């Protein structure tokens, strides 16, 4: 991109249209480090990963507005997949 | 006190059924009542219930006390709507007399299944039972008989579904052998004739509740039940599911449903599946999830004749039948186990308008003493027979082998098919080269050169197709589009068939 907060933004936006499915894949960890406030800001060290999670990887940690969309999209996904059930052709 | 008065203290024992202490066990028991369980069933207040004022007539062994009068008689029957679409059902209510057949049982049984035949519309029964009530003697046995005798009537009419969710025993563990379809429920559910107590009496030899009837078993072993699910609830939402799938009546076509998945895209996934290594095994199932609507896929049997899978599915929106072996287990070979589970589903799909796709790889018959003393002759004819009878679309690909009879056996396009796709890696013959050319070319000279030629010229898909055994060899990344195409077309197709009373299979 044209700047540092461009080429962010669209790299988080490929990993999220980015589809693998078949094996194990480390798209979580790569969406999360991106986005990190030290990798933005740029304080990252040859050890950055070591500290940040110094138990493992555990994922991503929503916060409140974040949990209330994901619980959103999901009933509403629930409930779209109830509907179309409900179409069937006339008899 | 008021008639009204009398009337609503009927209709409030009757919800309660066989008390709140009784209730209290079933709960305890992780179990679900009677009337909980039609209301996960059935769309919300679509239930309407029929009979509920009904009572025993027995008055023998104190059984004219008020003490005993149940409103409702241990059944819950009734009507209702799955997704808008008509539904009869029954379940069988074990808080009252432990849920034993009495002759009223089984006539409000009878009723319902009267009124579905009568309009079209399917059964569902749910199943919970101890047996038949020994204080009336033989009424419950003309309740049986009754039930039976409606039960088989409906067969090909209708489509009978049964979950079984408890303990069956006596005459009530026939009822699921003359539906489409049983399933159980994990460990909470049991079918069988006489109890372990009546086992070790007769024989020396011991054996528990788990292991005489159990959901592990049928659906293992004995290939009696289709499917067991971990508990009531998701036994009951799986139902529903299912339920969606398949006509109301024989003389509807297969329901076909909205579907927002492109019946044109291409599946590059396929092309690669099958290896070229020919001692190479590979799991049908990719082949399957890859193909149908959405990657959604029913499985029926997936602990019992592993070598041979049948399922339900959907594509371009239309309920389909599937049948395919399975490389992965035995080599891909037919066996008694596998050929009763498919000539049991074939028969089911076709009667009920559904139409057949056939993923063929099988080299043969599993060999040996343990399938030729059990009559393994006779029974492989009950999948050949199936699909020969069969009037319905039929849609065969052939993914690698057919050796010799079974070829014909797995649905092959001289037994009426529409449409036989081959892949490239497919190979048709009455044997593998090996043995074909030890055979044909006995004590002569440069037998290796023959085999050379017999190889090149014979191990491929070739000497079948310019013959007219297949249709079309494909790439497999289209054969989703191609079948589409097919169901699409082949939908309004009927044949005519010599006039008989009913058909008779080698059994
Ligand atoms: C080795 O000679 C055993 C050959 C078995 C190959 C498979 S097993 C079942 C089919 N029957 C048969 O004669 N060949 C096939």
């Amino acid at each position: 991109g044209s700047d540092r907060t461009e080429a962010l933004k669209r790299m988080a936006d490929a990993l999220d249209n980015y589809v693998i499915r078949g094996v194990t894949h480390n798209i979580a960890l790569l969406r999360e480090v991106i986005i990190n406030s030290r990798f933005v800001k740029g304080d990252i060290s040859t050890k950055f990963l070591s500290d940040v999670y110094p138990d493992g990887f555990k994922g991503h940690m929503l916060t409140k507005s974040e949990k209330n969309q994901l619980l959103a999209i999901a009933s509403s996904l629930f409930v779209a997949f109830q509907l179309r059930a409900q179409h069937f052709q006339e008899n | 006190t008021s008639v009204n008065e009398r009337i609503e203290n009927k209709r409030r024992t009757a919800l309660l059924g066989g008390g709140q202490r009784r209730i209290d066990a079933q709960h305890k028991r992780g179990k679900l009542t009677a009337r909980e369980r039609i209301s996960l069933l059935l769309d919300p207040g679509s239930f309407v219930e029929s009979d509920m004022f009904v009572e025993h007539r027995c008055a023998d062994f104190g059984m004219a006390a008020d003490k005993n009068k149940f409103p409702g008689d241990s059944v819950v029957t009734g009507r209702g709507r799955i997704n808008g679409r008509l539904v009869y059902v029954f379940s069988q209510d074990f808080t009252v007399f432990g849920g034993s057949l009495s002759g009223a049982h089984a006539q409000k049984i009878c009723k319902i299944m009267d009124q579905a035949i009568t309009v079209g519309a399917p059964v569902i029964g749910l199943n919970d039972s101890g047996g038949a009530r020994i204080q009336e003697g033989v009424e419950s046995l003309a309740g049986y008989a009754d039930i039976f005798l409606r039960n088989v009537t409906a067969s090909g009419v209708i489509p009978q579904i049964s979950l079984i969710m408890g303990p069956c025993a006596g005459g009530a563990v026939y009822s699921p052998a003359l539906t489409d379809f049983t399933f159980m429920v994990k460990d909470t559910s049991y079918l069988f004739i006489t109890g372990p107590d009546v086992v070790k009496s007769v024989t020396n030899e011991d054996v528990t509740q788990e292991e005489l009837g159990g959901a592990k078993t049928h659906t293992t072993m004995s290939g009696v039940a289709h499917r067991a699910f971990e508990n009531d609830v998701d036994a009951l939402c799986n139902l529903r599911d299912f339920f969606n799938y398949l006509p109301l009546s024989s003389q509807d076509p297969a329901p076909v449903r909205e579907c927002h998945d492109p019946s044109d895209r291409l599946v590059p996934e396929l092309d690669t599946i099958v290896p070229l290594e020919s001692t190479k095994a590979y799991n049908m199932v990719d082949i399957i999830h890859s193909v149908v609507d959405e990657r959604e896929f029913f499985e029926i049997m997936p602990n019992y004749a592993k070598n041979i899978i049948v399922g339900f599915a959907r594509m371009n929106g239309r309920t389909v039948g599937i049948v395919g072996n399975q490389p992965k287990v035995a080599s891909g070979c037919l066996d008694i186990n596998s050929s009763v589970k498919g000539a049991r589903f074939v028969r089911f799909c076709d009667a009920f308008n559904i139409p057949l796709i056939t993923f063929v790889d099988v080299p043969g018959f599993l060999p040996g003493t343990a399938q030729e003393y059990g009559g393994i002759i006779r029974h492989g004819a009950k999948l050949l027979y199936a699909f020969a009878e069969a009037t319905v679309p039929k849609v065969t690909v052939i993914t690698r082998k057919a050796y010799g009879g079974a070829y014909d056996v797995m649905s092959s396009k001289h037994l009426c098919g529409d449409t036989n796709y081959a892949w490239p890696t497919a190979e048709i013959a009455v044997m593998g080269a090996k043995g074909a050319v030890e055979i044909i070319f006995k004590g002569h000279e440069n037998v290796e050169a023959a085999q050379a030629e017999y190889i090149e010229k014979f191990a491929n898909p070739f000497p079948a197709a310019v013959r007219g055994f297949v249709d079309d060899i494909i790439q497999p990344s289209s054969t989703r589009a191609r079948i589409c195409c097919d169901l699409d077309v082949l939908a309004s197709k009927k044949v005519q068939r010599p006039w008989r009373k009913h058909a008779n299979i080698p059994l």
